[PDB]
DNA sequence: GGACATGCCCGGACATGCCCTATATCTGACACGTGCCTGGAGACTAGGGAGTAATCCCCTTGGCGGTTAAAACGCGGGGGACAGCGCGTACGTGCGTTTAAGCGGTGCTAGAGCTGTCTACGACCAATTGAGCGGCCTCGGCACCGGATTCTCAG
DNA sequence: CTGAGAATCCGGTGCCGAGGCCGCTCAATTGGTCGTAGACAGCTCTAGCACCGCTTAAACGCACGTACGCGCTGTCCCCCGCGTTTTAACCGCCAAGGGGATTACTCCCTAGTCTCCAGGCACGTGTCAGATATAGGGCATGTCCGGGCATGTCC
């Protein structure tokens, strides 16, 4: 890409954070948080919750953006795709191009965006108030590579970013987290925070 | 057997050489007996201190041989040497190297 | 009869004199003068020599009436005989 | 291509000549110079090796201690390149001049 | 088989008493000569003039001692005078 | 070439600085940098991170180039390039002319010179401020000889030259650094250190 | 005001006395204190003639007297006038007493 | 001792004035002072060596005559 | 016995022959010397002397003084090229020094 | 009476009264006169026995004084003196 | 595949078998052969010397075909072909195309062939007889997939069959080995080994 | 090369064999031969004398020819050449092509071929007959290259042969000999000599 | 979910580069041997120069007083030392050319050096005496004082 | 231009040191003798001069850039010059004593000569250290791979 997206934590006047569930870390656990790294361990193509909280509700036409990123500098400039093995397998849902790393399931609003300019891939949604006794938003992520897909992630850590924008697609508010997408999101979990002490 | 006044004296300048250079010289009707034994003497010290001191220079340059361009380092070295060879050129000496400190680089 | 012999004592010459006596820059008019002082040297030098060379009834300058030349002038040689 | 710096070079061969012996003044045009002058003090002089090998030490020494004096005269004036007035300045305070 | 006059075996005994490991180039032992040479006529002629200004017609050790303080630094002078009495009184005792 | 490059180091208007990763002395650690030598050591095509840090944001349109030059002086006008070898093997990024010795890694905007007048080959980018958040922006250099090549760097050591440049070119800013391409990095660093002491 | 000649006319007015003159410049007894004080440094109770102090001054005053040329010309030599320590160390090292 | 105090301020000046400098240098006096004494030292050395040797206890005219003239520099009018 | 007439007055000068051939014989020379070294050294000291005090006179007329004075001889050794080299490292005293200025040091218009 | 204490002082008057006639001299210039005489007779004597000395001879003869007269005394000085020596030594022959 | 290739050994007229190095089981040893289990264990990319002995020289104009498939009969009709990640690297000689499981090194006369009614691939080329002087004839493929590239032969075994033919394709032998490609060839032999005892 | 050169020994009706002096395993060895291993070890561009052994001599007109192959199967059809820092370094003696590895020195007769066909490169002279004084002809090689020339033979055993042919290029006779060219021969033959033990 | 299945990374360690040093070959000059001869050592002699002791006197040391010229000290200022800066030119450095210095061989003759002989010449010694030195006296050149004249400096 | 401070000159008075004279004494002169040394002749044989030829390293001429000498300017500090106070240098005068010069007596210390012998110095000789190249010997630094971790998989 010719450019690389902000990942600056950033509220703004809706007061725009992320929540997520308190899974806990059996080995086989599909989607579970880490509040110590801020990293999201989960099973490719399992349903990962992402909740949105605001503190004020912004306007109708207000949309949600998720992107993932490269972590480590050296790689951030190149784009993030599926491999070639999964671009190429009988997946796709119907709405979501195969190259695309990042789903999001259960909203036939989805829409895929290929940047013509950056050359990145991104997923949107309205964005939606909670419903009335709710109070957050949840959207549902499939991530479908594994960390280590040859050809694909390769191994490196990414980051999603998930952005608040207006209709124009101006910048409202933005968060993100780390995410391994791999076999074991429990064992790995333990082991990465354990390593935090070494 | 004849036995000569060096080998009594324990010296190895030669007394009977001394002596008969001071009475050819012009320098004096009669000499004493003492002043060949004395100025013998003393040139065995001096050629022993400068001998000395050119045999260290020679060591410090991994010589084994005394050349002149030891005997001028032994000479301008010190002090003492210096002074009373102090208008005397030695041929083959050079001079020693000594560079002005305001001439060096910044 | 040897003449204009006085060129010979070459530019390069002085100069390599010079840094053996410890100079670093040389102006190109120090040549003239370091050659007339060479020649009074020689001629008051080389005067006493053949005075004393011609004292003796010799035709040929020794190398010992040199040495004694330079010495009674002060600057007495080594090497050559005493 | 490369230059050297202006004074390395000098620095340089006055150690290489400071550290060794050989004589700097050529033999032959040395030679000819003191024969030259010896015709007009007698004729047809004949000069030993050993006697103009004592001319060219004495002269060579004698030149060497007056730049050493020239220099040290010149750098006290607080320059470096070494003048005419300096070479007469270290003769007269030697007492020739 | 012209006989001449150098001291090059006492020089080389001495160097063999100081250094029994060093030689000497026919250079440095013209040097040597010379400087053996040259300091004889001056401490001699220095004594001798010594004599003559206090009208004494005999060469003793007194004058070579004057002399040799006279012309020799502080040090060097004070060396010499302390092995020349020594290596004199030895010399006297054995006759 | 008919000059030779500054390596004065000039921090100018902006406080320009270089920072370097606190990588340790592994044998063969990929790249590694010693504060001790001012020289970074790293194996041949690695990544070598270089931070550029600025007091203040230099204007839109500012450059960062990169320039090696032999550090011995009488190397010091022969132009640093590429071995006959790593010339011709096959392992051009589509982006770097083959002779090149430094590239830049993950830039879509990179640009490689090759001087008309001083014949110096180099390799510029577009300065990009952090974000307001983060304090340095970090650079990806490879070097793709070892320092031992033959018939190039042939063992002589070189200087990296970063200069930071306004649109047309002039100088804002200088540092620079040591260089050693090699196997070992670790090894070769503990090695160089402790002849300091030599 | 009182009359002022500027610098260096009245220093040029004695370099002409002095220079015209040969009697002595330093005092004899201040002199004759010293080498005897100097002396019993090399020998004890010491004695002097008057006519050996007299000698010593002559000779120290003509010493000093061509010192100061000496110096004079190398200070001229260097484009200035007023002479300074240096000035006596150059000109007693070209003349080989150091 | 103080007695080196003696050779005053202005004769010092007098004997630079009549070796022909016309500004003296404030530095200047304590070296001439160091000149004055180290020549002294020499030359009453000789001297008083001289006198030793002849086994007098005064040094006269004639022991500063021939300790001068050893020095390098004859001085004429007391004697020789 | 013939009348006694000095080697001296037979060579023409005034500096006594018979003294400095004793001199000659008593100074530690030589165990020999001739008979015409010590006229020689005469004659060479007898023109030095004249020449000297030629000189001498001539600067005491200068001064106009009928006594020559040490200044007088100072001035005569100086003054003469010859004589000042001959006398390059002798010291008169009381003769003083040639008076003689520096041109740096003259004041400027 | 004290002891015979020689010097050239009548000599030097004779020479003076020669070159001129109405000219003095005091005591100090007499004295000075003196020094000079006796420095240049130790000058002349002492360099003609080295120069017979180093000649391997053993008799002083009038060669030597005047080849020393010639490396002591400068240019014109040399010449005159030396023809005045040779006049001299001729005529004193001749008687 | 409409078909699956026979596999039965046919020594023929020639006395066809096939011959292999005694490598031992260093863990990463680049090509091991097991006789316990008539396995080869390679790595991708890496030299495999297959031995051609015959009891009699085959006239000229033989060749010999190299062609895998699956071991596991409920796969044998699926082609073995490369992954879509190795496929689309860049790794082809300039002779084989990018798909082929199995090449042929240092053999200009190599002939590749999708077969158009079978879709299989195979590798074929010219049999030279070893100098009259030598007791075989070696061969050196190279198998350019890992048994566990996924999208490929995802760690299914396979055999590699060894057809001695004809100018025209007719059968003069066959032979067979099965194969792993790995990273660890011994390592790999080793426990495979050790397996048969359990 | 579209060919192997045989390399079988072949000592025909000349009885041609090859001989080689008995020069140590030291340092400073410049070239030493193996008897254990049929092995020359020898210094980049360093003499080294091959003597040519008859029972009888052959007709005039006969050539000697000398050729590199690689030792190792799987290259024997990769021309042998020297590397592409050697080649164009500028050491041709103005005889030899600046790529040809092997050398005749001092022969004027000395012809060097780039066959047309095969793409091999040879160095031949012609034969001359023993010299009044010995059983031998002995020819003096250069080899251009050290073994482990990076893009050249990098660090592959090569084997030179040795031809005896007609005019016509006809076969006569044939040897061979293993060679390494490098820094230390001495060290090198006593490694590979320890290491027949091992 | 635990137990493997299976690829990747890299520190260990070898492969194999290159310089790095210490060990193998010439030369004339220096270190040792030999023969000889001449210069140094032992012994005896005279004689005179130096050591030592008494004497005398002069000349060096020490003290007192005054008084005055010189040295010490203060202070104002101006001019000279000194630091900084610009420039331009003369000198340092490098390179191609040429020039003569150096080295090696060869000749011969001028002249240094050694030896033999003998005669002129200088040491030595005794008697003589007259030249030269010490002492005393005197007068004139020079020195000291003062006042007018001229020069020279600075405002 | 002019006034004031310093130097010069001119004359008068005194004083003390240079010039002259006289006694004396010892040092130069004269006359004769004898050893020796050096002047001259003559022979040897060494080395200095002259030349030729080849090589190659040094000198030389020139191009060019730039560092340093030199001229200019500003500053400030510290040395000169003059007025005032102090002190000690000098001159004169006197007293004492000690050591320097002198003379006389003695004795021992060194030249001179003889006889002998051993050390030192030409002549001869051989071998060892200086430079270069070959043998150990270190670093110099790339590639391969076993181990151990990373990460997928499933009954």
């Amino acid at each position: 890409s010719s450019s690389v997206p902000s990942q600056k934590t950033y509220q703004g006047s809706y007061g725009f954070r992320l929540g997520f569930l308190h899974s806990g870390t059996a080995k086989s656990v599909t989607c579970t948080y880490s509040p110590a790294l801020n990293k999201m361990f989960c099973q490719l193509a399992k349903t990962c919750p992402v909740q949105l909280w605001v503190d004020s509700t912004p306007p109708p036409g207000t949309r949600v953006r998720a992107m993932a990123i490269y972590k480590q500098s050296q790689h951030m400039t190149e784009v993030v795709r599926r491999c070639p093995h999964h671009e190429r397998c009988s997946d796709s849902d119907g709405l979501a191009p195969p190259q695309h790393l990042i789903r999001v399931e259960g909203n036939l609003r989805v829409e895929y965006l290929d940047d013509r300019n950056t050359f990145r891939h991104s997923v949107v949604v309205p964005y939606e108030p909670p419903e009335v006794g709710s109070d957050c938003t949840t959207i549902h992520y499939n991530y479908m590579c594994n960390s280590s897909c040859m050809g694909g992630m390769n191994r490196r850590p990414i980051l999603t970013i998930i952005t608040l924008e207006d209709s124009s697609g101006n910048l409202l508010g933005r968060n993100s987290f780390e995410v391994r997408v791999c076999a074991c999101p429990g064992r790995d979990r333990r082991t990465e925070e354990e390593n935090l002490r070494k | 057997k004849a036995k000569t006044r060096s080998s009594r004296a324990g010296l190895q300048f030669p007394v009977g050489r001394v002596h008969r250079l001071l009475r050819k010289g012009n320098y004096s009707e009669r000499v004493g007996a003492g002043a060949p034994v004395y100025l013998a003497a003393v040139l065995e010290y001096l050629t022993a201190e400068i001998l000395e001191l050119a045999g260290n220079a020679a060591r410090d340059n991994k010589k084994t041989r005394i050349i002149p361009r030891h005997l001028q380092l032994a000479i301008r070295n010190d002090e003492e040497l210096n002074k009373l060879l102090g208008r005397v050129t030695i041929a083959q000496g050079g001079v020693l190297p000594n560079i002005q400190a305001v001439l060096l680089p910044k | 009869v040897l003449r204009d012999n006085i060129q010979g004592i070459t530019k390069p010459a002085i100069r390599r004199l010079a840094r053996r006596g410890g100079v670093k820059r040389i102006s190109g008019l120090i040549y003239e003068e370091t050659r007339g002082v060479l020649k009074v040297f020689l001629e008051n030098v080389i005067r006493d020599a053949v005075t004393y060379t011609e004292h003796a009834k010799r035709k040929t300058v020794t190398a010992m009436d040199v040495v004694y030349a330079l010495k009674r002038q002060g600057r007495t040689l080594y090497g050559f005989g005493g | 291509p490369h230059r050297y710096r202006p004074g390395t070079v000098a620095l340089r061969e006055i150690r290489r000549y400071q550290k060794s012996t050989e004589l700097l003044i050529r033999k032959l045009p040395f030679q000819r110079l003191v024969r030259e002058i010896a015709q007009d003090f007698k004729t047809d002089l004949r000069f030993q090796s050993s006697a103009v090998m004592a001319l060219q030490e004495a002269c060579e020494a004698y030149l060497v201690g007056l730049f050493e004096d020239t220099n040290l005269c010149a750098i006290h004036a607080k320059r470096v390149t070494i003048m005419p007035k300096d070479i007469q300045l270290a003769r007269r305070i030697r007492g020739e001049r | 088989r012209s006989r001449k006059e150098s001291y090059s075996i006492y020089v080389y005994k001495v160097l063999k008493q100081v250094h029994p490991d060093t030689g000497i180039s026919s250079k440095a032992m013209g040097i040597m000569n010379s400087f053996v040479n040259d300091i004889f006529e001056r401490i001699a002629g220095e004594a001798s003039r010594l004599a003559h200004y206090n009208k004494r017609s005999t060469i003793t050790s007194r004058e070579i001692q004057t002399a040799v303080r006279l012309l020799l630094p502080g040090e060097l002078a004070k060396h010499a005078v302390s092995e020349g009495t020594k290596a004199v009184t030895k010399y006297t005792s054995a006759k």
